[PDB]
């Protein structure tokens, strides 16, 4: 049989990797980089100048750490090159020489971007052949239906496409730069208003937990501000790395709030169930019905216990009345996005899709535009 | 060429496992446990 | 909580195990070759997280595999003994133009699977027999 | 209206029936057909619409009646895999001269009768058997 292609899924927070016609990805981590901070007074130990991946998190309190990808645009390509060199030779110990790369993209971005991944990977790393993918259209392709809308949300880009019997609507395709890493940052300036002081990008890293573990989505908002304000029967309890304890309470559930309402951020744009009702809207008018049952949610960022039930909520407020308003969530949606790929490298006709290394050569980097939707 | 020790081992990691797959076992896809629901005519036989 | 529950349970389940066979089975490719190489020499491996640790045993594998002659490994039962010895052995693979990330010579005296694994397996691909 | 209702009564009525009469024998009549080839690599179908849903059954009766083997079948069991095997099956179809129109690989999947109907007529008259 031919050599199973590597699905590579490039997140803003998280990168994943793993093989073709797997059900799970192999390996998982953090797509950060630190640099250290302080001077080393002690001879002998590690020179090492980069932390990359899980090591940079192992050690946060001696290092600064930043991240390569934010608002799903590539910023710094040398930690680019490390963080793959890291997820190839290291994660999987596998030779990217003879192994086809799938690679996954956000919908609207620069162009350039596109170019640089392609001439990274001919170039460098000596791949036979890669292919760029929307995250999207693997998202419906995990899902198990041809058509639906599909609404992803990481933590660079919040993304909604309509498609319809396996056709898309190019400017039905609406993009939103509200995601995780704002709401990471919303939940400190919010934690701010209890005394709590975080500064540091290490701390970052604990605001993330805190957000992860203590957050959930109100079905109704002054019904819990009143119920929260009234008594302390919502309030919970966390421990610092150093022993601190410290107490959440009301800033549980305003921090998802921001999802709905933008204007607590600043940003004048429209709630992520506005986005996706003004996406329905501009389609056809027959293809509506099918993809008012259809929505599909993705990405880690919508795994707030209760967004389903809101959602739901708010689109059937909006849509007219003698239509059914189905959300599919499914269990493990945070993989979703790899998983579809490691669908789309195992089908018989991909293998006529890949920009080979001989097309590269003949047509320069350009060539992607071409191939890849 | 002119090492035929180590290529082996190359060879070896192609695989999703270091080593091949038996022959008689079904695929990751048709193991049922594979997450994705599958479709109706198939559920329906 | 149940569809949280359900994305932290396939998380500790088929990742985990995913990764974990492909380790198990890499590994024990990985010690059969590096004692099919160390065996010239009156040394044996018979584990390969602990043994590598120490580093006299990665020292004396780069002095079969290259065939040219490496520094003296400092003598002591410390941990800055063996940070050295570590530390030695990964400057000579810097001077024969084989490329590595996120190598530290703590990283290999703690003992991390990920990082002693890519190392052996960045050896086998990169570094020539001669 | 009433004349509306009328015509509504004789569309209903005459239309439909004599459709459903005809379809009906000729169903029969191509599974009778098809259950014949089917049965020489010991595989047989009940209804004819369900089980072409699938596509295994179509790329097996192509393989009785031309000889020459298929691509094999994509593993799985999901909607994208029955597309698959059937744009394979279609496309072996276009292959060898055969004419085939308003049948795509949704189509076969989805189950409509009259282009079911279809295929496996064009089969039958314009395919080239050989034994
Ligand atoms: N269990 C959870 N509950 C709530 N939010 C979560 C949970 N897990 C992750 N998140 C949020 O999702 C983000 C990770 O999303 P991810 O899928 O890594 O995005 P991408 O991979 O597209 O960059 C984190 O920043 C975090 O804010």
């Amino acid at each position: 049989d031919d050599i199973a292609a590597l699905v590579v899924d490039n997140g803003s927070g998280m990168c994943k990797a793993g093989f073709a016609g797997d059900d799970a990805p192999r390996a998982v981590f953090p797509s950060i980089v630190g640099r250290p901070r302080h001077q080393g007074v002690m001879v002998g130990m590690g020179q090492k100048d980069s932390y990359v991946g899980d090591e940079a998190q192992s050690k946060r309190g001696i290092l600064t750490l930043k991240y390569p990808i934010e608002h799903g645009i590539v910023t710094n390509w040398d930690d680019m090159e490390k963080i793959w060199h890291h997820t190839f030779y290291n994660e999987l110990r596998v030779a990217p020489e003879e192994h086809p790369v799938l690679l996954t993209e956000a919908p609207l971005n620069p162009k350039a971007n596109r170019e640089k991944m392609t001439q990274i990977m001919f170039e460098t790393f000596n791949t036979p052949a890669m292919y760029v993918a929307i995250q999207a259209v693997l998202s419906l392709y995990a899902s198990g239906r041809t058509t639906g809308i599909v609404m992803d949300s990481g933590d660079g880009v919040t993304h909604t496409v309509p498609i319809y019997e396996g056709y898309a609507l190019p400017h039905a395709i609406l993009r939103l730069d509200l995601a995780g890493r704002d709401l990471t940052d919303y939940l400190m300036k919010i934690l701010t208003e209890r005394g709590y002081s975080f500064t540091t990008t290490a701390e970052r890293e604990i605001v993330r937990d805190i957000k992860e573990k203590l957050c959930y989505v109100a079905l109704d908002f002054e019904q819990e501000m009143a119920t929260a304000a009234s008594s302390s029967s919502l309030e919970k309890s966390y421990e610092l790395p150093d022993g601190q304890v410290i107490t959440i309470g009301n800033e549980r559930f305003r921090c998802p709030e921001a999802l709905f309402q933008p204007s607590f951020l600043g940003m004048e744009s429209c709630g992520i169930h506005e986005t996706t009702f003004n996406s329905i809207m501009k389609c056809d008018v027959d293809i509506r019905k099918d993809l008012y049952a259809n929505t599909v949610l993705s990405g880690g960022t919508t795994m707030y216990p209760g967004i389903a039930d809101r959602m739901q909520k708010e689109i059937t407020a909006l849509a007219p009345s003698t239509m059914k308003i189905k959300i599919i969530a499914p269990p493990e949606r945070k993989y979703s996005v790899w998983i579809g790929g490691s669908i789309l490298a195992s089908l018989s006709t991909f293998q006529q899709m890949w920009i080979s290394k001989q097309e590269y050569d003949e047509s320069g980097p350009s060539i992607v535009h071409r191939k890849c939707f | 060429s002119k090492h035929l020790i180590e290529d082996l081992i190359i060879e070896s990691s192609k695989f999703p496992a270091a080593q091949p797959p038996d022959p008689n076992q079904p695929a990751k896809i048709e193991t049922d446990y594979w997450p994705c629901p599958p479709s109706l005519a198939v559920v329906e036989t | 909580d149940n569809d949280n529950s359900s994305a932290r349970l396939f998380e500790r389940s088929r990742i985990k195990a995913l990764a974990d066979e492909r380790e198990v089975v890499q590994k024990k490719t990985f010690t059969k070759w590096v004692n099919s190489h160390l065996a010239r020499v009156s040394c044996r491996i018979t584990d390969l997280y602990k043994d590598l640790r120490d580093g006299r045993m990665l020292i004396k594998l780069l002095e079969v595999l290259s065939g040219e002659m490496l520094p003296k490994p400092t003598k002591g039962k410390m941990r800055i003994h063996c940070l050295e010895n570590v530390d030695k052995a990964l400057q000579f693979l810097k001077e024969q133009r084989v490329h590595l990330e996120n190598m530290g010579s703590h990283d290999i005296v703690d003992g991390n699977h990920r990082l002693v694994l890519g190392l052996i397996w960045t050896i086998i691909l990169r570094f020539q027999i001669q």
